[PDB]
């Protein structure tokens, strides 16, 4: 899931430990971390999608 | 909704100036006289009830 | 529509003057109408003018009775009929004022309509007797870490909040209201404090922000804000704490507990000064009227922890006094200090030095203190007082060759000081206060870097929430710390501290 | 009484006709409904990417 995405990401940090030359480990990590965090805060931010015509 | 509340307030001030006009109407007519008579007799009855 | 509401009200006018005592203004100056008539009148009675002004009758003199107008001068003029309401100042009281922002009179300034008030009770009601009180043993938790441990506050207590001018004095107060939400939500009415904030002289914009902040934290549903704003008249301002106290009395009388925060009595003094001088009563110290002590004491002794005869009920109080340039020798502060059973003394340097709460716990004292402190928290923070005391002495060692013992103290003290910071408008639960303090007490945090103290707290809390929310719950329900719990707590602390 | 009469007369005899929806429209925010979050183009196409990644990557330790 998302826990896999980050687990494999950080796994690659400790793999890059064993195979230095990381310059795009950070680009992979940054991009997935960012956009994963963007969608979750979006989905929690989400306005009710209807116009409240009940009360208002 | 904000304008709806505003329209209620505007309605209230509009309806206020109509009262000023009606006040001028009451004090103009010999309702001005006749209601003083009504008050007079009303006070007589009331003041007797004391 | 609105018109229909008006027709009903207009139908509701049919009253007639059936009163054998009236007055006619003789001269009106300074909001001190001096009225000719009113031969038989009860003292401080509420009186209604022709211009619909309401007043109280502070001076009953042999020839004239000097009403003080609650209204504006322009309205009143000579000769005006002065109807006698015949009721000494009384304001509606009941459970209805919960979640109601009301002006002093009792009218909703939040327009939530007529108060659900089961009585209108007079504003002067003498203080509970010697025998109607019992010793305090019920804590109240402000959620501010330093306050709850260093200056523990009970219930039905007097305890000053004397500090620097609008340096979020109000912020410190509001925080208490927020932490009380947690207990309030709790069903038992021993866990329900119905808080009352008495906003004196505070501008309507300021009180609007307060209202907004409270509404955001949904505190309105046990909160009452008696509002006497900057614009509100000096008689209303004078009677505003007295009126407020009466609202509190209903809850207390019903046997419940509640907390009334008089903010700030310094402005109450000025309003009374305005009245007194205008009523030509002799001036007194610091140009304040002489019986200002009698008033302030009278107000503050209507807060008490009532005996079990009186059904255990109470009205905790927390007066707020604003220091006029830190002059604590000033007449109004000195008086209040004597009356209060403890004071909390906020220092400007601390505020500037980013310590928020900026409470200087050096000169903060509570005379009831640890009597109504959580047992768990009492155990784990006697030491904390002593450590901090040393930290103060070893403060001056901040500037070369310096004993290791002092340096150890200094480190421990700084980490503790950082630990007791609590960002404004965030309260905390006691069950999460005690673990954090335990670590500091055991000096685990001495090792922890100052910068990492902030990170540590939340992390330790998260560690506790996952790993040992059994401990948190045990602390919560047992309310005491036992050697077995402290054993487990020490282990948990070690494990987290290691990471 | 006469007070009631005065009101009754005023209300009854003086009736407003409420303002148009158009006048209200000016005094309220109108509403323009945002349409489409846009569909981006497929990123890093061709074997330009495939070749780029295979060839570029070789940076590993000794």
């Amino acid at each position: 899931a998302k826990s896999a995405a980050n687990k494999l990401d950080w796994a690659k940090v400790i793999s890059s430990l064993r195979i230095t030359g990381s310059t795009a480990t950070q680009l992979s990590s940054f991009k997935k971390r960012n956009d994963e965090a963007r969608r979750q805060l979006l989905e929690l931010q989400s306005q009710p999608t209807e116009v409240d015509f009940s009360h208002y | 909704v904000r304008y709806e509340a505003s329209l209620r307030q505007l309605e209230q001030r509009q309806l206020a100036k109509s009262v000023i006009s009606r006040v001028q109407s009451e004090l103009g007519n010999p309702k001005f006289q006749e209601k003083v008579l009504q008050q007079s007799i009303s006070e007589i009855e009331q003041l007797l009830s004391k | 529509e609105v018109s229909s509401i008006l027709e009903e009200r207009i139908k509701g006018v049919s009253d007639e003057a059936n009163l054998n005592e009236t007055g006619r203004v003789l001269a009106v100056g300074d909001g001190i109408a001096r009225v000719f008539g009113l031969n038989n009148i009860q003292a401080e009675e509420l009186v209604e003018f022709s211009s619909g002004v309401k007043g109280m009758a502070l001076n009953l003199e042999p020839g004239q009775v000097g009403i003080v107008l609650f209204g504006s001068d322009r309205l009143v003029k000579e000769g005006e009929l002065v109807k006698r309401t015949g009721n000494i100042v009384d304001v509606p009281v009941g459970p209805g004022l919960l979640g109601r922002v009301v002006d002093a009179l009792g009218n909703p300034i939040d327009g939530k309509g007529p108060i659900d008030a089961a009585g209108r009770s007079r504003a002067q009601v003498k203080a509970p007797g010697i025998l109607p009180r019992r010793s305090v043993h019920e804590p109240v938790q402000t959620g501010l870490k330093a306050v709850d441990a260093l200056v523990p506050i009970g219930r039905g207590q007097r305890e000053l909040i004397i500090g620097d001018r609008q340096t979020g004095k109000t912020a410190v107060a509001l925080d208490t209201i927020l932490n009380q939400k947690r207990w309030n939500n709790g069903s038992d009415e021993s866990k329900k404090l119905y808080c009352v904030y008495v906003a004196v002289g505070q501008k309507r914009s300021t009180v609007a922000q307060l209202v907004q902040t409270l509404e955001q934290h949904d505190a309105m549903k046990y909160s009452i804000i008696v509002a006497a704003t900057a614009s509100e008249a000096a008689p209303l301002q004078y009677l505003a704490p007295f009126t407020a106290a009466s609202i509190g009395e209903w809850f207390r009388d019903n046997g419940k507990h509640a907390l009334i925060v008089y903010d700030d009595l310094s402005k109450q003094a000025v309003a009374y000064r305005q009245l007194s001088l205008l009523l030509r009563r002799p001036p007194g110290r610091e140009a304040y009227p002489g019986d200002v002590f009698y008033l302030h004491s009278r107000l503050l002794e209507r807060a008490a922890k009532l005996s079990e005869k009186e059904g255990s009920g109470s009205l905790t109080a927390l007066p707020v006094i604003e220091t006029q340039g830190g002059d604590v020798s000033a007449y109004i502060p000195t008086n209040v200090i004597s009356i209060t059973d403890g004071q909390i003394f906020l220092e400007a340097e601390l505020f500037y030095k980013g310590i928020r709460p900026a409470i200087n716990v050096g000169l903060s004292v509570s005379r009831v203190g640890s009597a109504a402190q959580v047992k768990a928290l009492k155990q784990v923070a006697g030491s904390l007082k002593l450590f901090l005391a040393q930290y103060r002495e070893v403060a001056a060692f901040a500037q070369s060759d310096l004993d290791a013992s002092t340096k150890q103290t200094l480190v421990r003290g700084e980490r503790l000081t950082q630990l007791l910071k609590q960002n404004q408008y965030s309260p905390l639960a006691t069950e999460e206060q005690v673990p954090l303090i335990y670590a500091g007490v055991n000096g685990h945090l001495d090792g922890i870097e100052l910068s990492r103290i902030g990170e540590f707290e939340s992390s330790f809390l998260s560690y506790l929430k996952s790993n040992h929310n059994e401990l948190l719950t045990e602390i919560r329900e047992k309310g005491e710390l036992s050697k077995e719990l402290l054993a487990s707590l020490k282990s948990a602390t070690e494990s987290f501290v290691a990471t | 009484n006469v007070i009631q009469d005065l009101y009754l007369r005023e209300l009854k005899d003086t009736k407003l006709a409420p303002s148009t929806l158009q006048d209200a429209e000016g005094n309220v925010k109108p509403w323009n409904p945002p349409q489409k979050p846009n569909l981006p183009e497929l990123e890093l196409q061709g074997p330009e990417a495939l070749k780029a990644y295979t060839e570029q990557n070789v940076e590993t330790a000794h």
